[PDB]
RNA sequence: GAACUCGCUGUGAUGCAGUGUACCCGCGGCAAGA
RNA sequence: GUAACGGGGCUAAACCAUGCACCGAAGCUGCGGCAGCGACGCGCGUUGUUGGGUAGGGGAGCGUUCUGUAAGCCUGCGAAGGUGUGCUGUGAGGCAUGCUGGAGGUAUCAGAAGUGCGAAUGCUGACAUAAGUAACGAUAAAGCGGGUGAAAAGCCCGCUCGCCGGAAGACCAAGGGUUCCUGUCCAACGUUAAUCGGGGCAGGGUGAGUCGACCCCUAAGGCGAGGCCGAAAGGCGU
RNA sequence: GUGAAGAGGGAAACAACCCAGACCGCCAGCUAAGGUCCCAAAGUCAUGGUUAAGUGGGA
RNA sequence: AGGACCGAACCGACUAAUGUUGAAAAAUUAGCGGAUGACUUGUGGCUGGGGGUGAAAGGCCAAUCAAACCGGGAGAUAGU
RNA sequence: CCCGGCGAGGGGAGUGAAAAAGAACCUGAAACCGUGUACGUACAAGCAGUGGGAGCACGCAGGCGUGUGACUGCGUACC
RNA sequence: GGUUAAGCGACUAAGCGUACACGGUGGAUGCCCUGGCAGUCAGAGGCGAUGAAGGACGUGCUAAUCUGCGAUAAGCGUCGG
């Protein structure tokens, strides 16, 4: 019996397609362009899953510094301070007091300065 | 009432009709003849024949008044090609392409 | 450059440019109103102008010099019976030109070149 | 002269930017006939500044 | 092949690194590079 | 073209030594999950350990067309196909559903393959790009009035102008095969428009004792009764 | 030993150097090389010296 | 008288430009050579593929020639 | 019947279950070409994505969803 | 409230990009079968100088092509259905 072989190369190429909408030009449209593009972006959301408790670790780390910076400490101290105190408090929390309520901050850097003596 | 008017199979390319369809869009239908009758191409006597089919329509089949209307839409699709063989230099042929237009006049009151 | 000159070549040769205006300059005293491209009416304002003058003074040496510029006994004797009496006051401007649209075939722009009186 | 890469159809619509002709300003109106002519040239009907200047 | 298609220096170059410069888009030319 | 710190810039923000912090990987730890293998208690529960990977080897699967299951089952209260959306599987996929479509489809389990491709050679169709860019086929030449017409630079009529005139005129053969004439038509064809045309459609048109062929006669040469040659095909020739 | 058939971090860029060998997810923690004045996450940190040549930062 | 001389038709293609996706799968323009002869041309015939023809160019033999074209042996055989 | 050239083509009307079944006629994919709407874009440099992400528009008790993506980290097309 | 100065600052889109909606082009896909393909089983194994195979021309109320026919020309006689 014969079998035709489009409609199942069919069927995958639309999902290809379907999974480049946004791209620009050629890389939306056509194939060939589509399958490269989209297979691409797949490496880089697997690389990036990677970079992005990276970049929020910077950014937290870069706010903490400013934050202590405010009450005459620098960052490398404040944790050091911290972690005498016993304190468990990670960056992420630690950015988030930062921001939102900047007398607790000032709370953990009084207890960073008593640790340290 | 919207009111529709086309023109299938003309003879011209759409890239040379949309040049004249982009004057009279959106235009009140009295400006819009105006400016094809002083429009020195020939998809202007084209569209014009498409435009007062198309106030004719409103007018008979529509019952809309003339002071009203103005240009809505007004596009020009590809039409299907007729294609001829050109004879080249040393034996060479190409395929010239009769490209034909689509011309389609909306007009409304509103 | 052509800083300063005057006449328009028309896609012309001096022989054909020549020869084209004496076949319009007299049908245009034949007829008083012809239709023909703006460009070929402005020049032929520089043609049939001065033969008007000519016929103002009617010497058989004018009507000579008149024959070699239009080859056209027809034309001379119009030219020096009718329009020069007519011009005979009117200092120059004996010729009106006006435009009327643009060719179908080449979308030239056209204008009626006519004299000024043609009887009405 | 042959080209390394094809333009795209973004580039094509940017070069056609320019290629869009004028629509007619205005039309002036005859003084006598009241028919809507080019300014400076004779109406369809041969009237022009309130004057018949040709036939028909 | 697809383009959102600058120069310089470096590195084994419209596309990497650094740095400089550059409002968007056409038209007629010149042919240094592709 | 600074270009021989990555740059700014630095008298340390340079170099040496000592110390304590901190930053820093997909490494390690934490929490959740999956799988392979081995332990056990009963496919199921925990546990230890492993899980970069091309060629290659081994294991478990998905889908396509066809056959039996199938005179079954789904289906005009809407089949396949097309196009969206949602749920679901580690995935190849599957299911459900809106719109379109308007009559077929095929569960399950076995079986058979014209059974899975972006770039082997390629092949067929369609459509872009450059691009509305190049080009519009001899630089013998047109101007105007009138007519026709929806529309006239190109058709018709007229008057001027220009070109060929041992040809760009006239008449035939070869070859073509209705292109001839008239009426009508302008989709396509004509490198532009066209009312015009060697275009479309219909009708008409080719009259011979003397022209030509046929016919009689032969040239080169062809065929060739018998005949000579050769196993034959056949070769030669009166 | 690295790669071929191994990504990640470091050496400005980096084929073969250094650290290390990616089952998946997390906007959690500690470290390796290498680093902490700005670009650019972390010391304009402490102590003792040296250099005046922008040596450092090709000779 | 002339494989004589000058020179159109006619034949050729020495030269140069243009053309080179050309008007033309070898042409045009301006020069050039031959132009009563070993010239040139119409019509018909004959010579056929390792064969024909060749004033001789491994030239030509239907835009295909250091071995024509078509069909067959044949889906021949042959690589990164 | 209407516009148009006693055209082409179209708009009605009518036929039919259906005319988006109208003869260029079942279904009508993709490339390709447009019109409309939303957002971005005229001081900003390179495989055009990816991580973070404001604003805008719309759909849903304050944020989430869909589209867009200013700015920013990383990023030598595939065979 | 007014003026001046300083600072900051939206609203543009000639075009282009993405997304969606609706179209045009195009003729893939599905569905269809008076067509093919490969077999099995039989039949007949020839037609022609009583003019074959294959054609040309003609043949209608017929302008063309196809089928049939052959100046008796989409047919004639006769016997059966």
């Amino acid at each position: 019996a014969r079998v035709k072989r489009g409609v199942i190369a069919r069927a995958r190429h639309k999902k290809i397609l379907k999974q480049a909408k946004g791209y620009y030009g050629a890389r939306s449209r056509v194939y060939r362009v589509a399958f490269q593009a989209v297979i691409k972006a797949g490496q880089y959301a697997y690389r990036d899953r990677r970079q992005r408790k990276r970049q929020f670790r910077q950014l937290w780390i870069a706010r903490i510094n400013a934050a202590a910076r405010q009450n005459g400490i620098s960052y490398s101290k404040f944790i050091n301070g911290l972690k005498k105190a016993s304190v468990e408090i990670d960056r992420k929390i630690l950015a988030d007091i930062a921001v939102f309520d900047k007398v607790a901050f000032t709370a953990l850097v009084e207890k960073a300065k008593a640790a340290l003596a | 009432m919207e009111t529709i008017a086309k023109h299938r199979h003309a003879r011209s390319s759409a890239q040379k009709v949309r040049l004249v369809a982009d004057l009279i869009r959106g235009k009140k239908v009295s400006q819009a003849l105006d400016i094809l009758t002083y429009t020195n191409k020939k998809a202007a006597v084209l569209v014009k024949k498409v435009l007062e089919s198309a106030i004719a329509n409103a007018e008979h089949n529509d019952g809309a008044d003339i002071d009203d209307l103005k240009v809505t839409k007004i596009f020009v699709d590809e039409g299907p090609s007729m294609k001829r063989i050109m004879p080249r230099a040393k034996g060479r042929a190409d395929r010239i392409l009769k490209r034909t237009s689509h011309i389609t006049v909306v007009v409304s009151d509103r | 450059m052509r800083h300063r000159k005057s006449g328009r070549q028309l896609n012309r040769n001096s022989s054909h440019r020549q020869a084209m205006f004496r076949n319009m300059a007299g049908s245009l005293v034949r007829h008083e109103i012809i239709k023909t491209t703006l460009p070929k009416a402005k020049e032929l304002r520089r043609v049939v102008e001065p033969l008007i003058t000519l016929a103002k003074t009617d010497s058989v040496a004018n009507r000579r010099l008149a024959f070699a510029r239009t080859r056209d006994n027809e034309i001379v004797a119009k030219l020096f019976n009718e329009l020069g009496p007519r011009f005979a006051s009117r200092a120059g401007g004996y010729t009106r030109i006006l435009k009327c649209g643009f060719r179908a075939g080449d979308n030239a722009p056209m204008a009626y070149i006519e004299l000024v009186d043609r009887s009405e | 002269a042959v080209q390394q890469n094809k333009p795209t159809r973004s580039k094509r619509g940017m070069r056609r930017s320019h290629d869009a002709l004028t629509a007619v300003t205005s039309l002036s109106v005859d003084k006598t006939s009241g028919e809507k002519h080019l300014r400076h040239h004779i109406t369809a009907d041969g009237y022009y500044r309130g004057r018949k200047v040709i036939a028909k």
